[PDB]
RNA sequence: AGCCAGGAUGUUGGCUUAGAAGCAGCCAUCAUUUAAAGAAAGCGUAAUAGCUCACUGGUCGAGUCGGCCUGCGCGGAAGA
């Protein structure tokens, strides 16, 4: 139902992540089960609004990366220390 | 009128209180109950 | 119905006629008689009972006196000598003071041939329930 | 007025106050008052602000104070040479880093907590912002 | 937004103090006629009050409201 669009990260680490967030994007991660974690990048404004409805944190969301669909549930979130912003999210494959 | 570096309050002391930017200061007008006027500033130097 | 022409309310109980300590000074002077507060006042008071306060309409174009015809007694005046106590709200809602009943006041309220709200003798009647509440009694309906 | 009941040592090196806050979510109440600046809250500041929010709600609902001033602050008075020993403890602060939840509150309408946190905010030397409980 | 309207009845509200008729303070915050109309919003007060609004009917006729991330600026700013 909630549909999130992501690209795989081509970089990693602090510099890259700080640069991602400077670009109104933000890093996230997909893990769980047999497959390997998938480092991804999400649109900040789009996901901010989604996660502002409690439904988000309990329903199965679908992330789209190269037209492939990953079914996940939100698992953890790191928020900005004092702004209405997101720094990072854990998703676990549901 | 009174001065004030803040109108948050003096703007709502009454229904006809307005807030205006005459010259380059902010005045709180209220031409019915004048005692409620204010400004934020006080001239050039 | 038309506009504003003399009309004021302020007495205490109808089994009197003009008393001094309540109002004395202030009860008529734009052609209205203090002294006259009798002939008209008891123009329908004696003919039924003395002890329900009924105030009532003035009327003065530019006259030296007034007429008015009266209407029905209040509602609050039906919670001291007919249903429960007099201390009023007493302490309106710390305890429930006293109580009324469904029977009480429905009949008495239901004799109003010139005041209330609603064509349903029940809707108007249900409204009367609210006043009894203003002074914190109990519902036994 | 808050103060440690007893401590291991009377006095404490000045130290520094870099870093981000810990304890950053509304973890007890429904709403919170959150720190945006870096700095010091005095025991009296916590109090001036605590009274106001408690005035503001007519002692309804419930209030939590998430900070505590466990840092002793000394001062040297007038007419004193430098040195000749460390000043005397005069007051207590809690060190605040951006993000510290300072006060939480619940049992009141969102509208009223904001008024109350707004009233306290006027008593503190650091910028703050209004926050809400969050699932996750 | 503006302007035309209305803003009625239990109820002159019982009652805490010397008035009280929302007319101060504490208590509650019910209820009817409806198009809506608060046992009130705050000016005012000998009691009335006689104001307006909260809320709704009309008129106009296409936008309007104020929170969020952020850029540059405004006021805050008086000395020999
Ligand atoms: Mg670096
Ligand atoms: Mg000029
Ligand atoms: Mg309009």
């Amino acid at each position: 139902m909630f549909t999130i669009n992501a690209e795989v990260r081509k970089e990693q680490g602090k510099g890259a992540s700080r640069r991602l967030r400077a670009a109104n994007k933000f890093p996230a991660i997909i893990y769980g089960g047999k497959e390997a974690p998938l480092a991804i990048e999400l649109d900040h404004d789009k996901v901010m609004n989604m996660q502002a409805k409690a439904e988000f944190y309990s329903e199965v969301l679908t992330i789209v990366v190269d037209g492939k669909e990953i079914k996940v549930k939100a698992q953890d979130v790191q928020r900005h220390p004092y702004k209405p912003k997101l720094q990072h999210i854990d998703f676990v494959r549901a | 009128m009174k001065v004030l570096n803040s109108l948050r309050t003096a703007k709502e002391r009454h229904p006809d209180c307005q807030i205006v930017k005459r010259k380059g200061r902010l005045y709180v007008i209220c031409k019915s109950n004048p005692r409620f006027k204010a400004v934020q500033g006080r001239k050039k130097k | 119905a038309k506009k504003v022409q003399a009309y004021v309310k302020l007495q205490v109980a109808a089994g009197m006629a003009n008393p001094s300590p309540p109002v004395g000074p202030a009860l008529g002077q734009q052609g209205v008689n203090i002294m006259e507060f009798c002939k008209a006042f008891n123009a329908k008071t004696d003919s039924i009972e003395k002890g329900l306060p009924i105030p009532v309409v003035i009327t003065v174009y530019a006259d030296r006196s007034f007429t008015f015809v009266t209407k029905t007694p209040p509602a609050a005046v039906l919670l001291k000598k007919a249903a429960g106590i007099k201390s009023g709200s007493g302490k309106p809602n710390k305890d429930k003071v006293g109580k009324i009943s469904r029977a009480q006041l429905q009949e008495i309220a239901q004799t109003k041939a010139a005041d209330m709200t609603g064509a349903d003798i029940e809707a108007m009647t249900r409204s009367i329930e609210g006043t009894a509440r203003s002074m914190g009694l109990v519902v036994e309906d | 007025m808050l103060q440690p009941k007893r401590t291991k040592f009377r006095k404490m090196h000045k130290g520094r106050n870099r870093g981000l806050a810990q304890g950053t979510d509304v973890s007890f109440g429904s709403f919170g008052l959150k720190a945006v600046g870096r700095g010091r809250l005095t025991a009296r500041q916590i109090e001036a602000a605590r009274r106001a929010m408690t005035r503001a709600v007519k002692r309804q609902g419930k209030i939590w104070i998430r900070v505590f001033p466990d840092k002793p602050i000394t001062e040297k008075p007038l007419a004193v040479r430098m040195g000749k020993g460390k000043g005397n403890v005069e007051y207590w602060v809690a060190l605040i880093q951006p993000g510290k939840v300072l006060y939480e509150m619940d049992g009141v309408p969102e509208e009223l907590a904001r008024e109350a946190f707004k009233l306290a905010a006027a008593k503190l030397p650091i910028k703050t912002t209004f926050v809400t409980k969050t699932v996750m």
